DNA sequence: TTAGAGAATTGGAGAGTGTGTTTTTTTTTTTT
DNA sequence: CACACACTCTCCAATTCTCTAA
């Protein structure tokens, strides 16, 4: 009875046309772009009226309603046939909620019936399936048309509808069930998990039960880092005439932000500026890590790949690069991997010891919401368009290796299990590291007796390097000035004698707040990891295009290396020259390309690619 | 709101009035010789296309868009009213006798009709029918995973009182329904008789069923996801059309299943979907003056994989084995190679070309094997048989890359497709055999690194002999540095990278659907030996087995081989008697295998 | 079993000793008239990190005082006779050094990695029950007793729900603490190949059963064994 | 004396109410 | 939950008891 007073305050909120103009201008853009939710920021509102947003952000609900039919009074005034076209006009939240920016750890039972902006990261997503709102019946004895609501625990209002259709008797006569006159909404349940590094000390993640309605449900995935903004409720689970006090709790979403996916003129200035701006990056990739620079400029191609093609015929050519690490305990390989998990989008780590052919491909495991089993991804189809990092891979079972096979020679994983036979996406670039057998490289032996690996599977890499721990005393000298050096190291916004905290929740706005080189150090101009990343983003995508002369000397470079190889020492060659190393050439020569932005793969990036091919041949 | 009586007879004036000009231009009223045919039961089902609705009312097309079920029963009852103005089997014969009696609707219909559905509206994937398309008429396109056999359903079923003599009909329409008991007529009633209903299965109205299950296109699913699956339901002459492993695109009503009972309380208010499936669509002698030019064997082969330079007598083998030999039959051939030794690629082609084949890895694959293997599909949990490489490439070749990586359960499968090509496994502890005649395609790795001739190629290779001799022809791709062919390999490859295909090679290959249609005549011949070719194959046979046991891999099995070899070039020659030269080229196939392999 | 109420949550975690007072009551929802039993908690008491100021004066003394370093040293097994330099070690791994964040985002480890080979009867078994006795948080494996999953991660089949769960090893449930291998070389090679990545990069990354994760296991691993 | 019509007693038919409903990881012993 | 066992409860009517005529 009181919430005409709510909803007064947000129709008044939403009527922006007297000042600003921004949320009628919001309205205005949903009735153009044919959606039914609006993006509210709370921030404006609190800005406008601040005792309403402290009762929207903790008494969720009914303040959530009135928001809503607040909404479909708006647009029934600035277009009232639209606003018949929906069922209901949602509201999402955005912006900072204060206190209620939690984990799921955090998120505890005093929370309840307020709005949380929970952030974690997707570990499962139901199937989508239809939930009737409304539904329509026909009555041929009567030619009259009738109407039933139908709602659950789950709908703001929360009333338990009877699940039944009117069927025999109304009127006591037949009804039958317009299915096209009634609607249905989309339903997904997600579950939402703890950041792993922020768990306190040996206590596991924890996970919270998600809820997605109408437009949401494509908006998640398994392994995706998202923000959801909703309200938190229990569901009680009545047997029936008794209950136990124990109820399961779920948070109905209202908003669900991508926060790790997501200005370009920019960096095609910087392009120009720079002069061999792929050396820049390949120096500036791991700061933390001293030398190693041709695998810095491997890893760099790894990041940003050669273009897959499409041929005329229906075959492609996988444009991924692959690249194996092998070498000597301690020479930086993990935190290579390391690195490159924590700058690539999309990068799923794993470890030889610790995963299988199921987890990595794809797993039969049984959807509690219906009880139907259904293929749970793993880490190769989570990695599909990004990177897989495989540590201790010399340590894997064969028949775990089978699965990589196929996912390394194809872009794909076969898969015949439960009621589903089907060709699961894989395309991803794989870095692998591993140990010679024996632990330490031995000299005294041949490569391919360091190299445990079969031949087979040695084919599939595009790049093998063997890194040794050579104990020259100058080498020695700079490596260990850069290790005590990083050790020093202590952070700006750090106390002169602080132990770092252990994890903890500090993102408090749904958007980040502070929106190129290094400014320590004179040598070489170092680059900023945040612009490194931007710049690989926005480098990926450029897609350029061979040219005469860098085909040309890349065949020639090519046909040398062959016949170079009728002489080169059976017993010391890294890997046998084929046309799989001429694939390596063009893709990395590609990928060069991409790293300039150039549009053309130039004689430039010909000589780079295959100065690194050389080396990673036939140098140690 | 509608008034679906106006709207019957605005459906009554478009099938009474329409016409399309068919046959060139005769002006004929399609659905006016369709009511005709179904009048006269000499058609059953009627395809109404919404484009040839729309051309007289676009709205009457959106109102069976949004609204198809509605529309699809006044369709089919505005047609029932209008088939004794065109009228000029067990279930006829009792239609006939219950005429009789007058002298149940949808009992006495014997027709059905489905919506093809219009071409604005844009073929979906499976992801996109969304929540709002329920009720909807929609178009999806997907792989058939699987299809069930075709089961009778009930549509009206028909029950006979044993103490009054009386019919009674019972309309289906739910999956499930309860069957009659006791007697409901009113004579039974009043005088409490007592009588009971038995159903006639001989006199009710039953209907084609089956259920498949669509599932998306692997390039078309978004990057991080498992592909989707819908259920698809088909009645009536939409059954067999589909089958699994095929490519549709089906326009259907996408609606909710209304289960019963304790399901409704466990689900609540959501539901589980199905695609009421209403159309399923399926995605020379110039030419033989071309075959009958005498070049055409070495046209072939050089029409076989331009981008793989050399192995030219390779080609004609894998030519001959396309073609197969006398009915045994299969010419089994196998080729090692280190890896990317342009092998794969040669296998991909024969896969690419071949009408029927497989393509797969010896190797352990996650997939289904080289034998068919059971799933479970645990929403229903009956468990059924499905693909298998071999299985799939029953009539044609399967191609086998890393052959040497096999487990040894495939090692004994194949060796029972090399003795009696087919199979066996079990679907729930209980067996069955199951049927496949491939012809195999073995690429094979060295056990270490790159080939060397000193060593044999059952010890280098490290596979059985038992396996091993059972293809015809064995040979060794050995890859090793030659710079003019190197230049030209990279040529060929910096070439397809930069345009997406094949350079011009100064020829130009055969289409591949004549090549099709050529080895399909020629398998067509039926060759015989005669007696003094059958001496002519002795004297060669001997002295060949004299040049193997001076360098044995050679026996009885190799004369056989040099048969089928010399009976595969007469079908390829498209004669029906071998000639010498087919004996010759036999011969020197085998010895040259056997020099690539030395 | 246990119910915690209200701000008794997580005041304990797994490998915590505890006395618990509460009320022995039956659950009240082979054989009939038979009810499940468990401990309504109304009081929780760590018997062994909220110090008192005293305590807090008495630990700056102790650090402020010049022979701080010997003081503990002598105190480590005091029992032990000699093995001065092997306890002043086990003093160096029960503090630790510090972890550190560099700016590109990579992590450097400040747990101390001990190895104890040796002779027999040379008390390094007992010097592990005393650090895992000593230490804040401190597990005690066997070599021999132990596997690859139960030292790092388990993933098992929930039997309530037929999902497939995490559990935490040794190395999760010593996070933040001391991990004492004894007689680690009896350990065959695939199961101390497991943990190589929890020693250096002080996580367990998983991919099994369609979960995965990467679990922290912050820990030192004192270690003992033989010729 | 024997048989039919009006009144009294008890069987049970029917309505209402309450209740019941293969597939992955980890271990252990033995097979080679 | 909506479709089956098991039990209670209500009023209809089926058969006998008693009075009267043939
Ligand atoms: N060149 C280097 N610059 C900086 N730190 C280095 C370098 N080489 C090794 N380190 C350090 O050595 C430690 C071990 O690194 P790590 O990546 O595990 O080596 P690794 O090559 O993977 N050896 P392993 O894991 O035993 O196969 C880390 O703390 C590195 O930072
Ligand atoms: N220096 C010592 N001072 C006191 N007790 C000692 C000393 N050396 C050995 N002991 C005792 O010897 C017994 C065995 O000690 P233990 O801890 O097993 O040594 P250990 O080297 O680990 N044995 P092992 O497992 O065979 O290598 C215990 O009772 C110890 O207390
Ligand atoms: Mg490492
Ligand atoms: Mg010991
Ligand atoms: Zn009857």
């Amino acid at each position: 009875v009181e919430l005409r007073e709510a909803q007064r305050d947000y129709l008044d909120f939403l009527d922006d046309e007297e000042d600003q103009g921004i949320y009628q201008s919001k309205v205005r853009e949903l009735i153009s772009d044919n959606q039914y939710r609006l993006i509210v920021n709370v921030n404006d509102l609190r800005r406008k009226n601040e005792k309403r947003a402290n009762r929207l952000l903790n008494n969720a609900f009914e303040e959530l309603v009135a928001f809503q039919r607040a909404l479909k009074d708006f647009v029934a005034s600035i277009d009232a046939t639209y606003a018949k076209q929906y069922e209901e006009f949602y509201v999402g939240l955005e912006g900072s909620f204060g206190s209620k920016h939690v984990s799921p750890r955090t998120l505890t039972s005093c929370f309840l019936s307020c709005v949380v902006c929970v952030e974690g990261i997707v570990t499962k997503c139901s199937l989508v399936r239809p939930k009737v709102v409304r539904s329509v019946h026909y009555c041929p004895a009567t030619k009259k048309t009738i109407e039933r609501r139908y709602s659950d625990l789950t709908t703001l209002v929360a009333f338990p509808s009877s699940s039944v259709y009117p069927t025999k008797d109304e009127e006591n006569n037949p009804l039958e069930t317009e299915y096209g006159l009634s609607v249905y909404k989309d339903h997904q349940t997600i579950t939402i998990q703890e950041m792993p590094e922020k768990a306190p000390a040996g206590q596991l993640p924890r996970s919270v039960d998600v809820i997605l309605d109408d437009d949401l449900v494509d908006k998640a995935k398994p392994g995706d880092r998202v923000q959801v903004v909703g309200t938190y409720r229990c569901l009680p689970g009545k047997k029936g005439g008794y209950t136990s006090g124990t109820f399961r709790t779920v948070l109905i979403a209202c908003n669900v932000k991508q926060m790790s996916k997501d200005i370009a003129k920019i960096k095609k200035f910087s392009k120009t500026r720079s002069k061999d701006i792929f050396d820049q990056l390949a120096k500036s990739l791991a700061p933390s890590i001293h030398g190693h620079d041709y695998v810095k400029k491997a890893i760099l191609c790894l990041l940003l790949g050669g273009v897959e093609r499409d041929l005329e015929n229906g075959s492609h050519i996988r444009g991924d690069i692959n690249i194996l690490l092998i070498g000597d305990p301690s020479v930086a390989k993990s935190q290579l991997l390391r690195y490159v998990l924590c700058t690539a989008p999309r990068a799923i780590p794993t470890t030889g010891r610790g995963s299988s052919g199921v987890g990595l491909t794809a797993a039969v495991t049984t959807d509690q919401e219906t009880g139907e089993r259904r293929l749970e991804a793993g880490a190769m189809v989570l990695a599909d368009r990004g990177v897989v990092c495989i540590d201790e891979f010399d340590k894997m079972s064969d028949m775990d290796r089978t699965a990589i096979h196929e996912v390394m020679e194809q872009g794909r994983v076969t898969i015949a299990k439960a009621g589903i036979h089907a060709r699961l996406n894989a395309r991803c670039s794989v870095l692998a590291a591993a140990n010679p057998v024996y632990g330490r490289y031995d000299q005294y032996k041949t490569p391919m007796e360091n190299i445990g690996l079969q031949d087979s599977l040695l084919s599939r890499f595009d790049l093998l390097f063997i890194m040794l721990d050579q104990m020259d005393p100058e080498q020695d000298r700079e490596i260990s000035d850069h290790v005590l050096r990083m050790h020093r190291y202590r952070a700006p916004g750090e106390q002169d004698g602080d132990a770092m905290p252990l994890g903890s929740a500090v993102d408090i706005l749904a958007t980040d707040d502070p929106n190129l080189h290094g400014t320590k150090k004179k040598k070489e101009k170092m680059v900023s990891a945040a612009f490194m990343k931007k710049y690989i983003h926005v480098a990926k995508i450029i897609k350029p295009v061979l040219t005469q002369e860098s085909a040309t000397y890349i065949a020639e470079e090519y046909s040398r290396l062959r016949s170079q190889d009728s002489m080169s020492s059976d017993t010391a060659r890294t890997s046998p020259v084929t046309a799989r190393t001429l694939e390596t050439l063009i893709r990395l020569a590609t990928a060069h390309a991409k790293a300039r932005m150039s549009k053309t793969v130039d004689l430039q990036d010909a000589e780079e690619a295959v100065e690194l091919v050389q080396y990673a041949y036939f140098k140690k | 709101l509608k008034d679906y009586a106006l709207e019957k007879e605005k459906v009554k004036k478009f099938l009474q009035e329409f016409y399309q000009d068919d046959e060139l231009g005769k002006k004929q009223f399609k659905y006016g010789n369709q009511l005709v045919r179904l009048a006269h039961r000499e058609q059953v089902a009627l395809y109404v296309d919404l484009d040839d609705v729309a051309e007289d009312d676009p709205e009457l097309v959106d109102s069976i868009c949004e609204n198809a079920r509605r529309y699809a029963k006044l369709f089919a009852d505005a047609v029932q009213e209008l088939l004794p103005q065109y009228k000029e089997d067990v279930l006829d014969v009792y239609i006939e006798h219950r005429l009789m009696m007058e002298q149940p609707a949808e009992l006495m219909r014997r027709f059905e009709l489905y919506f093809q559905g219009p071409s604005s509206n844009k073929p979906r994937v499976i992801r996109e029918v969304r929540a709002d398309s329920v009720g909807k008429l929609v178009t999806v396109r997907g792989i058939v995973t699987r299809v069930s056999e075709v089961k009778p359903k009930m549509v009206v079923a028909t029950y006979t009182c044993d103490q009054c003599g009386a019919e009674t009909y019972q309309p289906i329409q739910s999956p499930t329904f309860m069957p009659l008991i006791m007697c409901p007529s009113q004579e039974c009633q009043t005088n409490r008789s007592g009588g009971r209903l038995y159903l006639q299965t001989r006199g009710s109205r039953f209907i084609k069923f089956q259920e498949m299950k669509m599932q998306e296109h692997s390039d078309q699913v978004p990057v991080g996801n498992i592909p989707r699956s819908i259920t698809v339901l088909v009645e009536g002459e939409n059954t067999r059309i589909a089958q699994p492993g095929d490519h549709v695109s089906v326009t259907g009503i996408f609606l909710p299943i209304l289960r019963t009972g304790f399901r409704q309380v466990v689900q609540g208010l959501l539901s589980e979907t199905y695609l009421e499936a209403h159309r399923i669509v399926k995605m020379t002698r110039e030419e033989l003056r071309q075959i009958a030019e005498e070049d055409f064997y070495e046209k072939l082969a050089a029409s076989i994989a331009p981008e793989i330079y050399g192995h030219e007598d390779v080609k004609k083998a894998l030519l001959l084995l396309l073609v197969g030999g006398v009915d045994r039959g299969n010419i089994n051939i196998c080729l090692m190679g280190d890896p990317g030794v342009a092998k794969s690629q040669l296998l991909s082609y024969i896969d690419r070309l071949a009408p029927r084949s497989q393509y797969t890895t010896g190797r352990g694959s996650s997939g289904v094997g080289l034998t068919a293997a059971v799933l479970r599909d645990s929403v229903s949990g009956e468990l059924t048989l499905e693909g298998g490489a071999l299985v799939l490439a029953d009539q044609g070749v399967c191609c086998i890359d890393e052959f040497d990586k096999m487990a040894e359960a495939d090692r004994t499968a194949i060796h029972e497709v090399m003795e009696q090509q087919t199979i066996s496994i079990a679907k729930a502890g209980i067996l069955t055999t199951l049927n496949a005649r491939c012809s195999i395609l073995a690429a094979a790795n060295p056990a270490y690194g790159r080939y060397n001739p000193r060593r044999s190629l059952e010890q280098n290779i490290q596979l059985p002999a038992a396996l091993l001799s059972r293809f015809d022809l064995l040979w060794l791709i050995q890859d090793r540095p030659d710079r003019d062919n190197d230049l030209r390999l990279a040529q060929h490859i910096t070439y397809v990278h930069q345009h997406s295909r094949q350079p011009p090679s100064q020829f130009e290959p055969l289409d591949m659907k004549l090549m099709r249609r050529y080895i399909a005549m020629c398998r067509e011949k039926q060759p015989m030996v005669p007696e003094s070719l059958a001496d002519y194959i002795t004297a060669a046979y001997v002295e060949m087995r004299r040049e193997a046991w001076a360098s044995t891999y050679t026996s009885a099995r190799t004369l056989l081989a040099i048969l089928r070899l010399s009976t595969a070039l007469a079908r390829l020659r498209m004669v029906d008697v071998v000639e010498k030269e087919d004996v010759n080229e036999a011969i020197r196939l085998m010895e040259m295998s056997k020099d690539s392999l030395l | 079993q246990l119910y915690c109420d209200r701000y008794l949550c997580d005041k304990v975690v797994p490998g915590n000793r505890v006395t618990i007072m509460g009320i022995y009551s039956i659950k009240k929802f082979v054989g009939v008239g038979i009810r499940s039993s468990y401990i309504r908690v109304l009081g929780i008491q760590v018997d062994t990190g909220a110090v008192s100021p005293q305590e807090e004066e008495e630990f700056r003394r102790l650090a402020a005082l010049p022979n701080v370093y010997e003081v503990i040293s002598k105190s480590i097994a005091p029992s032990i006779f000699g093995g001065t330099d092997m306890k002043k070690a086990i003093a160096c791994l029960l503090f630790g050094g510090s972890r550190k964040r560099l700016p590109d985002g990579l992590t450097r480890r400040g747990d101390i990695n001990l190895l104890m080979l040796g002779d027999p009867g040379t008390a390094k078994s007992q010097l592990l029950k005393f650090v895992e006795k000593c230490s804040p948080i401190g597990v005690y494996t066997s070599g021999k007793g132990s596997s690859a999953a139960g030292l790092t991660a388990s993933v098992m089949r929930d039997p309530s729900s037929r999902n497939f769960i995490m559990e935490g090893g040794a190395m999760v449930l010593a996070d933040g603490g001391v991990v004492c291998i004894d007689e680690f070389d009896k350990m065959r090679e695939d199961d101390r190949v497991a943990i190589h990545e929890a020693m250096e990069q002080q996580t367990i990354s998983i991919a099994k059963a369609g979960i995965t994760t990467t679990l922290n296991s912050r820990c030192s691993v004192l270690a003992a064994a033989n010729s």
